[PDB]
Order: C-alpha cells, then sequence, then structure tokens
C-alpha cells in the first residue's frame, strides 16, 4: 500500500487475499475431517465404557 | 553532453536528500514512467543504492 498507486494495487492485494482465504478454508476443512474422526472414536469409547 | 548507446554513462548517487519534487514538476518531460513503484509517492520510501 505504500509503494503502488492504489488504483492498480487492488489486483495484487485481491490475489493475496484470495490465496490466504483459500488457505484458511483448507485448514477449516481439514479440521472438520479430523473432528469427525475424533467424534467416531469418542462414540466408540463411550460404548466401551 | 551525453554519451553513446553502447557507451551509456553511469553514476551512483548517495548521501543526499531524495527530493524529486523539484524535478518532476519542472520541464514538459514528454515521457516519464516507473516500474515497481507508483511515480506519485517516491517521497516516502528510503533507498540504499
Amino acid at each position: 500500500f505504500s509503494r503502488l498507486d492504489k488504483v492498480e494495487a487492488e489486483v495484487q492485494i485481491d490475489r493475496l487475499i484470495t490465496g490466504r482465504l483459500q488457505s484458511l478454508q483448507t485448514y477449516v476443512t481439514q479440521q472438520l475431517i479430523r473432528a469427525a474422526e475424533i467424534r467416531a472414536s469418542a462414540n466408540l469409547a463411550a460404548t466401551k465404557m | 553532453r551525453f554519451a553513446s548507446v553502447y557507451a551509456w554513462n553511469r553514476k551512483r548517487i548517495s548521501n543526499c536528500v531524495a527530493d524529486y519534487s523539484v524535478l518532476y514538476n519542472l520541464a514538459p518531460f514528454f515521457t516519464f514512467k516507473c516500474y515497481g513503484v507508483s511515480p506519485t509517492k517516491l517521497n516516502d520510501l528510503c533507498f540504499t543504492n
């Protein structure tokens, strides 16, 4: 923001925002998968107990 | 005077006050264009070479 004229830097910042956004969604999806598998294990443990 | 195309003159500028205001406004300056930074906000970044 301190080097590029703001009428043009929006392209770069939008690319960077989209990349980080995709990374964050990937993290969330992996968390969902792992949480599902842990819930399955927890149900198994509850049955054991 | 100016030298030849293959004999392009080169100089190094150091230890001064980067005041591009005095130059940019003066003279018609038919062609003038920057590459990696906006040609409008030179006056808020510090250089080393």
